[PDB]
């Protein structure tokens, strides 16, 4: 009952979320280590 | 390149959902449920007349600036070497300021129009405020998307005379003609914008 | 219906504002440095 | 000489097979009274009187056919005429 | 087996049923036979075009080609997407069909076709000047040519496979190899002849059996071959092609 | 073109700018007739000094020499590209990096051979070629040890992934050190196109024709070259570049081929190269066929400076820039020489 | 005598031959397909340039016919 | 009668003609804008020949001007919302024409005046590609004419 | 009995139409005409020749335009709700078909021209691929007339 | 009294098969002219072998081009809304299997390509393949086939 | 008796217009911030005049506080729905105005502080440059004051 | 007349203060850290000069906490929902502004820290930008602590 | 009476806490970690000192399980829709603050411990920034704590 | 999260160690930190599982 | 000529789709159960991603 606004609120939060976790996703498949200096004595 | 990559993921998701939604629609017999007319009938010119003039602003300020920027940087960067070039070649700036000039023009025509109605009732009541507030976000759309171009256009071909002039000053004659056409497009989206505010008036 | 319209109104437009200020972002963004200088 | 053959070899084709099929085709509406099996087509609007002013039109049709045939045959004699110059 | 003979005839048919038009076959015999008069004065010629030159090289198949393919479109009846009216129609008369409980609704006709259900009582038997004309108009024509032109094209298919196969046996006992027969030849005819010389006899038993006042309750070909394939026979509701069958 | 213009000029006006202005810096025609018209060492630094170049004898030797010019010429050039390699940004300063790998391999194989040798590390500080910057250290003080030199390159250098096929540290004696250049030369030329086509824009259309006709032009000449030295057709394959027309086709006819003349038929397969071919005079007084494919070079250089959106302009005037310097130093040694007969191997660009 | 290579030969032989059986009467339905493209391009072709000949005129009829008849012979052709 | 206002879609029709002209018309401004300008320092002599694809851009932003003026012309409150749907697909069609056009112009006359600059024989036919890009431009134009005058 | 204003499904049909056929006619000039802007110096007896596929674009323009004017001369909003989502489909239909006609005719173009430029000959076969590309184009519009008058 | 918007399931579909049959052969046309291109520059006696690969090309086109102007004849002015879903699927269907053989037929043209550049003795193994690739289109006319008749 | 939400939309209207001019200020501290931070190793005497982009930028940032108290302090929870849209369009058009202007302040000011450090004499025109670039955002604020109560 | 669910507008205002807080906290401390550890290798006495970054930083921090911590003293179920509008608008825009602010700060930073390893006088325009961009953090709280007590 | 879901969002709270801060913590790790293992091949004498930025990693998790414990324990079935809007914004806050701690904790440990593997004076530089971090941490604890028991 | 972790900390340690045998413990510590990770999710696991 | 074999295990996967089809065909009627429908649909879409 009333779902007209209460289903905005879980849109924006789900937007929220999704945000949140494609920030994340992002930076963490994508870190960057440095990964130099040492990576030619173990190829 | 892959942030680009989320906002065309997000796009194609968006999409995606809109034809699901929209098949589902005539699947499970929905009754006409997205009333075009109750939308229409529901929403205000207030909406309409803030977004012209605010859209106009806008737009016509940050195609100033790429003009401003693209004409700046080529010049300073020409006459390190070649200091000569500046003298005629700062000439741009004023011209980009003078889109800006337009742009703003058609902000002012376009406040000329605004005013509050504070009605309740939809039907039969301000039957041409409608109208007068589709007029007023069509002129601020287009004179501000034609600013957009004009001052694009106006900071790359400016570049390319700016350092042209560097390796023979003289050929500044026959390459500033470049920027009287863009200046007619911004002319051109005034006018039209002017016919727009033309015949209007809220009732 | 399936919504309330008097927030949607708001809803669209403010859609369309933040769509033209991720163009912006897109473009603010889109700086990056420089390297030495030449001497 | 003046429009070889090598240009107008094309024509004489055109012109021989298309006087053929169109005296075969008028040959099928004056005759056949072009029945509806090889044509469908027909030019009336009002035809709940009898069949006889669709027979008239049957020969009407038929009738444009003849201009056809006789200048194509115009058009292959001065082909070969042209052919002719050499 | 030299496969020149075979390949020098059916190679023609195949092109003529997969080119089944009157007119263009006529067209490309005139052609080839345009090239056919003028052998001598080519082959003293000297010319650049390559396709040409490929094409008269090949113009043995291409003359008996057309020939084939006038005689196919004189099966089908389609000289320039029309058909030859020999007027030997025997489907509709004003008497018979007013007898069929029928008046004056072609009236009402001005919008409406009504097409009519078969079995008048009279009319139908067999056309034997090819395809009779009548489908041409009628815009149902589609299912008639689809089934009848599917059909024939598979028998067609089988046949030539089938044909074309059994040279392996000409080679097999020209070079003493019966062993290629014993684990080889012989269950592969056995395969071949029984999954599609069924579906041929199927067909063929299926035209000569049913007509259209059994039309109610008449299965199909698919269905009882894909029933026969999926080792899925219902107990009841499709009525057997024939008694035990099974 | 679809992505540059509004994000090219932002990081690129300047060095657009720059290129332009360079080409436009070097000695005009008029510069170079007073080249020729003096015949004698002093009146050539007084005009030297005079145009664009020059006024950079000072503090140098009253004898002026023909050694000078080539140092004066190569600091010029040098100068100019610390300018623009000093201004760059993440693509483009890779480019550049890219433009001066080039010369580091070369210079590394200098440095490379001083130490396995019982020679001093200072005393080859001053022999490097200008570009070479090693800045970097672990390669200095190595105490004569191959291994030492061979981590050195592994871990500190900037190269050190192209080593990673030069391995082992047996190579250093067994094999030689030019087959050895010739290896990373070919592993790094490949990765430099790569690179150029993982960025799909105008500086990969630009830029793909030019390192096409570098391998297929080394190629051509490497296959005439060794008909008189021990190798065979197979380490031959071994060696030539990949990006090239070639190895659709054409590699295969040099693998094959065996003198003159199947060289001649591998160039007349393609047109574009078969009359740089037959501009191969080799006249006492004229032009020669390495000085076609510099004139081929210079018309490439020129294409690239008409389209404004890629990066191609650049490496344009690197070849631009090196065969104006051996112009320079040509007409010098000329003068030097008092042989008038033979002025003639030098190409004008501009 | 290699077992288990001649075994796995025929084997393949025997497995591609069956399935291509099947593939092939499969694609002998092309005939079909051709035929019905025949058949469609000749009567929409037909419905499309050549039925344009039906017409009110009573004198210009076959005059504009010339032209509309070399059109669809060099297209037809 | 004519419903609640109808005007709607033309007053939106407008606005895509002009401005998606503005797109074409700036983008082909754009790039010959800046491809003589690299040009005319080697040679000086053609730049009046090179400026020709400019103008036509100018001549697709014209279009897009018959457009718009005739859809503002038409523009009345009794609109019977058959005539503004007319409008708004004349305007996006022009418009969108116009952008395609702009585009072929922009790359088409950028690789025509380097490759003139090159060589001087090859302007008429660069000219004649260009011509071409014009005639697809006036394609939009008279689509958009006939929405008009419906 | 017809729903109102299935005209706007026709607007939108013929716009569509002249859209997408619009793009490729674009698509195929833009590449054609860079291709020739290069090499017409070195083989410059092929400039008369190079007119053969932007005319084929040119071809595609027309189709688009014929396509909308039909659909034009069909519009109305007195359809009997049968008619106008034909306009539509066959609008999108022969207006992709273009789209995709100019695809193939801007790269084969690109391809063969260079294939010219080396060797005289080709040009026969490259011609041979245009004419199958307007054959592709025929089919669209073929189908896109069937349900165009029905 | 059947609904209302009933045809349009069988417009659609006939516009969707086209579409994407209008795609992939125009893909098949792309990647033969290229690779085309690429040999005969070098092998001109294989100029008009490496035609062939362009005339299937083309039968994508007309797969579509059947399935398309079936779905066309067989609609009607009230459908019973049985039919015009499998011709939306059969639409569907045959156009996209058709447009995945495509991509399948131009890339292995390429494979063919780069094949007979030294050994024109592959033309045989190239062809075998290639017909490996027509299979699907065919086959997905099969389908679409028996859901137009079903 | 108002509609719901009425100061809510006042609120953004503040919040935009301080956001995007806080964003426009720090790329212009961020990129001026840069380049004076690295140039001046080798011409230290720019140090102190180098300031000018940096206030110049602050001065982009002003224009916030004047519109986002006059919204703070004038805002009210009994609008008509009028006043409130108003606001909210005004603080965004002057918002993202002042970030286009400090998006060019910023760049401009690394530019000019090398060109600067090359040689003094393009100072005075950089200047300018960056004055015109105020000029720009006084522009956004004189719109934001006319909103501020039209 | 208040709407419910207003706990949530300042519930969600305070959260995403100090949410945007922490990650141009998080911003600056990283790149300022990254830089003090590359370059205290050198010169050790730098960091008491390098670390007033990490001081504004826990300034931009402090701003954050002090604008959650009022923004929660006004919370309860029952709320107007019409300071809640405020609440909300604000703490979303105070703390984003900050990210803007730290972010051109860690970027100064970087370049900075780089720019004074060789020429010590750097510090005073390290400093110089350092203080004006957290003015500029002020600026926006200014606007912040306004609305929340308005 | 009670809206749904009233007594829930603090379940998504106690969710987003944990969540955010086991990426925070993680990543914290993984690139404090790599940085460690580097420099324990040329100075495993300094290992201990370099534990110290994953024990703080383990102290910001205690922070997120502080709050994570804190909501579980104020949760039940009749919360009152405020409380419950309360700890969802107090979770989502601390656990995106320990990430964004985590991230600049990580990264700084990295170039921290490169730097320190020629010189350990820098070890007090790198526990400045070090426990600065965590005082962001505690920050998010803080705030957390009082809106879960607001 | 915590596999993640894992993963890096463990790849980079078993890097080190492939020169230094010695990092092994230090290695294995860095890796239970993150395994400490993993109890805290089991923890709040089983409290929402008995709740 | 030998490697073709994989060539014709893609065959295979194409007669995979074809079976699975004619299954549906059959099954397939005007006044489906409407139960049936969704289970022809799960069965396409997994035979056809396997064969993928």
């Amino acid at each position: 009952l009333e779902y007209s606004v209460v289903f905005n609120l879980v849109l924006w939060i789900m937007i929220g979320l999704a945000l949140a976790v494609i920030i994340t996703s992002y930076n963490i498949w994508n870190m960057d280590p440095g990964y130099d200096s040492i990576i030619y004595r173990m190829t | 390149t892959g942030l680009e990559l989320l906002y065309l993921g997000i796009f194609v998701a968006f999409w995606a959902c809109m034809v699901v939604v929209g098949i589902c629609y005539t699947i499970f017999d929905l009754g006409f449920r997205f009333d075009v007319a109750w939308f229409l009938t529901e929403t205000s010119p207030f909406m309409w007349s803030n977004l012209g003039i605010g859209l106009a602003i806008s737009l016509s300020v940050v195609g100033a600036a790429w003009g401003i920027y693209i004409t700046g940087s080529s010049i300073i960067g020409g006459g390190v070497k070649a200091p000569r070039i500046k003298t005629k070649n700062l000439v741009s700036i004023i011209f980009c300021e003078a889109v800006a000039i337009y742009g703003i023009i058609m902000a002012i025509v376009i406040s000329n129009m605004a005013e509050p109605f504070s009605a309740t009732e939809p039907k039969a009541i301000g039957h041409r405020n409608y109208h007068a507030g589709y007029s007023m976000f069509g002129a601020g759309l287009t004179v501000g998307l034609s600013n957009l171009f004009c001052g694009v256009c106006v900071g790359i071909v400016g570049s390319g005379a700016a350092l042209a002039d560097a390796q023979n000053p003289s050929l500044f004659v026959k390459i500033l003609i470049v920027e009287i056409f863009g200046s007619a497009i911004g002319l051109f989206g005034v006018i039209v914008a002017i016919l727009q505010t033309s015949r209007v008036k809220m009732g | 219906g399936f919504f309330s319209p008097g927030i949607w109104m708001g809803l669209l437009t403010t859609l369309f504002m933040l769509f033209i200020f991720t163009y912006g972002l897109h473009m603010i963004l889109s700086l990056k440095t420089m390297d030495r200088f030449d001497d | 000489l003046c429009c070889g053959p090598k240009l107008a070899a094309c024509g004489i084709v055109l012109s021989a097979w298309g006087v053929i099929m169109l005296i075969m085709l008028g040959i099928f509406f004056n005759v056949h009274s072009a029945v509806l099996i090889e044509d469908v087509p027909f030019t009336e609007k009002d035809f709940e009187n009898g069949p006889q002013n669709i027979y008239n039109l049957y020969e009407q049709v038929s009738y444009n056919c003849f201009i056809a045939a006789g200048l194509y045959l115009l058009l292959g004699g001065f082909s070969f005429c042209q052919v002719r110059l050499n | 087996i030299n496969p020149a003979p075979y390949t020098v005839i059916t190679f023609p048919f195949l092109f003529a049923v997969m080119f089944g038009d009157f007119g263009h076959g006529i067209l490309m015999t005139l052609f080839a036979v345009w090239m056919v008069l003028r052998e001598s004065r080519i082959l003293s010629q000297k010319h650049e075009n390559e396709m040409f030159s490929m094409v008269f090289s090949g113009r043995y198949i291409i003359l008996l080609m057309g020939l084939f393919s006038i005689y196919t479109g004189l099966i089908y009846n389609d000289c320039f997407s029309k058909s030859l009216n020999i007027f030997g129609s025997s489907w509709s008369v004003r008497p018979m069909f007013t007898q069929g409980n029928w008046t004056e609704e072609t009236l009402l006709g001005s919008s409406v076709l009504q097409l009519n259900p078969a079995i008048p009582g009279v009319f139908g038997g067999p056309y034997p000047f090819g395809i009779d004309p009548i489908w041409n108009i009628a815009t149902n024509k589609l299912t008639f040519l689809n089934s009848f032109k599917m059909k024939m094209s598979v028998i067609l298919g089988i046949i030539h496979m089938l044909f074309g196969v059994s040279l392996s046996l000409f080679n097999h006992i020209y070079f003493k190899k019966p062993l290629n027969i014993y684990f080889g030849f012989i269950p592969e005819i056995i395969f071949m002849s029984s999954l599609f010389g069924y579906l041929v006899i199927l067909i063929f038993y299926k035209w000569t059996a049913y007509d259209a006042h059994s039309s109610r309750n008449a299965p199909s070909l698919l269905i009882h071959f894909i029933n026969m394939f999926l080792f899925s026979y219902p107990e009841s509701g499709n009525a057997m092609l024939y008694s035990g069958q099974k | 073109s679809f992505f540059p213009e509004l994000y090219f000029n932002v990081d690129n006006g300047y060095l657009e700018g720059l290129v332009r202005g360079l080409k436009a810096g070097v000695l005009s025609q008029a510069d170079y007739l007073n080249l020729v018209q003096c015949e004698t060492l002093e009146d050539l630094k007084l005009h030297l000094q005079s145009t664009d170049y020059g006024n950079f004898l000072a503090n140098e030797a009253s004898p002026l020499t023909v050694s000078v010019i080539d140092d004066k010429l190569k600091e010029k050039m040098v100068v100019e590209f610390r300018h623009m390699r000093n201004h760059a940004y993440e693509p483009l300063a890779s480019f550049l990096d890219f433009i001066t790998y080039s010369y580091m391999i070369d210079n590394v194989i200098l440095l490379i051979t001083g130490t396995l040798h019982q020679r001093s590390i200072a005393e080859l500080v001053p022999k490097c070629h200008p570009l070479g910057s090693f800045e970097q250290m672990e390669a200095v003080n190595i105490a004569q040890t191959p291994a030492e030199l061979y981590n050195a390159i592994l871990v500190d250098t900037p190269l050190a992934a192209f080593f990673q096929d030069c391995i082992s540290e047996q190579d250093l004696d067994e094999m030689n050190i030019e087959i050895i250049r010739n290896t990373l030369y070919k592993a790094y030329l490949e990765s430099f196109y790569k690179f150029c086509t993982l960025l799909g824009g105008t500086t990969a259309d630009a830029m793909c024709p030019i390192l096409e006709f570098e391998a297929d032009r080394r190629a051509f000449i490497i296959t005439i070259n060794s008909f008189g030295t021990e190798l065979s057709k197979e380490d031959r394959a071994k060696l030539f570049p990949h990006c090239g027309r070639l190895y659709p086709e054409g590699l295969a006819q040099l693998a094959r081929a065996d003198d003159y003349e199947q060289v001649k038929n591998v160039a007349d397969y393609y047109p574009e190269y078969k009359l740089l071919f037959e501009g191969a005079g080799s006249n006492p007084g004229d032009k020669t066929l390495e000085d076609r494919f510099f004139e081929h070079e210079v018309k490439l250089n020129k294409l690239a400076f008409l389209n404004q959106f890629h990066f191609g302009v650049f490496y344009a005037f690197v070849k631009l820039k090196e065969q104006e310097c051996r112009n320079i130093v040509w007409i010098a040694e000329c003068i030097a020489q008092r042989h008038r007969a033979k002025i003639d191997n030098y190409i004008p660009i501009f | 005598f290699d077992f288990g290579d001649t075994m796995v030969h025929q084997a393949i032989h025997t497995i591609e031959y069956c399935l291509g059986c099947i593939s092939n009467t499969a694609s002998y339905l092309r005939l079909w397909a051709l035929s019905l493209a025949h058949a469609q391009l000749s009567e929409v072709l037909w419905t499309m340039v050549i039925h344009i000949g039906l017409h009110v005129r009573s004198l210009a009829g076959g005059l504009g016919l010339f032209f509309i008849f070399a059109a669809f012979a060099t297209l037809t052709v | 009668n004519n419903p609640e206002y109808s005007s709607f879609f033309g007053v939106m029709g407008a606005s895509s003609a002009m401005v998606f002209s503005a797109m074409g018309a700036a983008y082909g401004t754009a790039k010959s804008g800046t491809g003589i300008a690299a040009m005319s320092v080697m040679r000086p002599e053609l730049i009046m020949k090179s400026i020709i694809p400019v103008v036509m851009a100018g001549i697709i932003a014209i279009y897009g001007l018959v457009v718009a003026v005739l859809i503002a012309n038409s523009l009345t409150d009794g609109i019977t919302l058959y005539r503004s749907f007319l409008q708004l697909g004349a305007g996006l069609s022009v418009g969108l024409s116009g952008l395609a056009a702009g585009f072929a112009i922009g790359i088409v006359g950028d690789a025509g005046v380097r490759g003139t600059a090159q060589q001087p024989r090859l302007f008429v036919g660069m000219i004649l590609i260009l011509i071409f890009a014009e005639v697809l431009g006036l394609y939009g134009l008279i689509v958009a004419l006939i929405l008009s005058t419906k």
